């Protein structure tokens, strides 16, 4: 398997710099050109530049000339991109991508896992997690995750053993803070006799919370 | 730069039917008689994945339901038959000259039969009420098409804003959408009224009474 493993999400302050990595495995790193691409939520893809690890040669989109710097560490098979003078226009997903084919005009054959950069002054804030119990054949329960920053959180049901019948809704910003919710629908004979618990993790605050959904009243 | 214009922006296609997506380039992207134009699929929350390279070559491991053709400035991607899990954004991209450039994307949606949402209403949890906030949550699950109206009423009177609505992407199995609608109020304001209703459009209606 060809793998391009990118570094995790960064919350970084306006005007500062951020450096992100792409560790390659499953091929000889120095035989392929590594390119970088920006995707702004979650529409346009834009080509940034490239670097050849074999010899060190590199090139840029004019647009990114004063913004991005590409480097490699050959011994650990890793490409780096550093972005400078950050503004909220730099908030985006960044991909490394390996050039395939035999020449300069090669397509991208493998894309990296993506690094999300959030450019913000705001502080890391742990979510509050609230169980949503009901007020026929099926019952629907919920989980409300309110007041965190930055993205992401991960939300599962019963550690992930309950994945059928789940809808986890995209987070939205309210008052500079994220909120998300999730529903799970099970058969009426399942809960409350069988317990159902929302699991929420927000790595940026090292918080994990399990909330059991209990019958109201 | 070389501009790539895709059409349409959004393509609705029934299961089993053919999808065709166009990409026009503002100049030829041929060199040596070879068209340096590629197609990628991007599923929501996922990195792009190569489908077709050099206009017509099917990438290893991509199903033969996908194909490409064209040359110079005019390219098409075809999916036949379309399957429920082809919902994604499809991107064309030229590599004939620097800088590489991509089209704006085409979103594939699956046309299917209308479906009423299953609607569930949830009062503020008592944990939340202990902190001065009150959010009332309505889930509208498994409906089609995506454009639904959700209305809140407090003691039968309509309310916006404090309303936040979030849709899922189209489900890759049953081609439905779901959405959540959250009404956020102060705890003071929540406890000044008794009757809370969410309505989805004749509308599907869920209510509760705060005292019951
Ligand atoms: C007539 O010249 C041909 C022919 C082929 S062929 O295999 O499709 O016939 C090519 C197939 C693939 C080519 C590739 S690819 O492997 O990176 O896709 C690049 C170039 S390039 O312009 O030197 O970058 C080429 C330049 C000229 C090329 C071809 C490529
Ligand atoms: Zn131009
Ligand atoms: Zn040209
Ligand atoms: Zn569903
Ligand atoms: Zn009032
Ligand atoms: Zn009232
Ligand atoms: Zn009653």
């Amino acid at each position: 398997e060809v793998q391009l493993q990118q570094s995790g999400p960064e919350l970084v302050k306006p005007g500062t710099s951020v450096k992100m990595s792409c560790k390659a495995s499953g091929y000889t790193f120095t035989d392929y050109y590594m390119h970088w691409v920006k995707q702004s939520h979650g529409k346009s893809l834009e080509w940034i530049g490239y670097i050849y690890p074999n010899n060190g040669g590199n090139g840029y989109n004019q647009k990114f000339k004063g913004k991005a710097t590409l480097t490699v560490d050959k011994s650990s098979s890793t490409a780096y991109m550093e972005l400078r003078s950050l503004t909220s226009e730099d908030s985006a997903v960044y991909y490394c991508a390996r050039r395939g084919g035999y020449g300069s005009r090669g397509y991208f054959d493998v894309w990296g896992t993506g690094t999300t950069v959030t450019v913000s002054s705001a502080k890391t804030t742990a979510p509050s997690v609230y169980p949503l119990a009901p007020v026929g054949s099926s019952v629907t329960l919920g989980c409300l995750v309110k007041g965190y920053f930055p993205e992401p959180v991960t939300l599962t049901w019963n550690s992930g053993s309950l994945s059928s019948g789940v809808h986890t809704f995209p987070a939205l910003l309210q008052s500079g803070l994220y909120t998300l919710s999730s529903s799970v629908t099970v058969t009426s004979n399942t809960w409350p006799s069988q317990t159902i618990t929302c699991n929420v993790a927000h790595p940026a605050s090292s918080t994990k919370v399990d909330k059991k959904i209990e019958p109201r009243g | 730069d070389i501009v790539l214009t895709q059409s349409p922006a959004s393509l609705a296609v029934s299961l089993g039917q053919r999808a065709t997506i166009s990409c026009r380039a503002s100049e030829s992207v041929d060199s040596y008689g070879i068209s340096f134009m590629h197609w990628y699929q991007q599923k929501p929350g996922q990195p792009p994945k190569l489908l077709i390279y050099r206009a017509s070559n099917l990438e290893s491991g991509i199903p033969a339901r996908f194909s490409g053709s064209g040359s110079r400035t005019d390219f098409t991607l075809t999916i036949i038959p379309v399957e429920a899990d082809d919902v994604a954004t499809y991107y064309c991209q030229q590599s004939n000259e620097d800088p590489r450039t991509f089209g704006g994307g085409t979103k594939l949606e699956i046309k299917r039969a209308d479906a009423a949402p299953t609607v569930s209403i949830f009062p503020p949890s008592s944990e939340q009420l202990t902190s001065g906030g009150a959010s009332v949550v309505c889930f509208l699950n498994n409906f089609y098409p995506k454009d639904i109206n959700v209305k809140w009423k407090i003691d039968g009177s309509e309310r916006q804003n404090g309303v936040l609505n979030s849709w899922t992407d189209q489900d890759s199995k049953d081609s439905t959408y779901s959405m959540s609608s959250t009404l956020t109020l102060t705890k003071d304001e929540y406890e000044r009224h008794n009757s809370y209703t969410c309505e989805a459009t004749s509308p599907i209606v869920k209510s509760f009474n705060r005292n019951e």
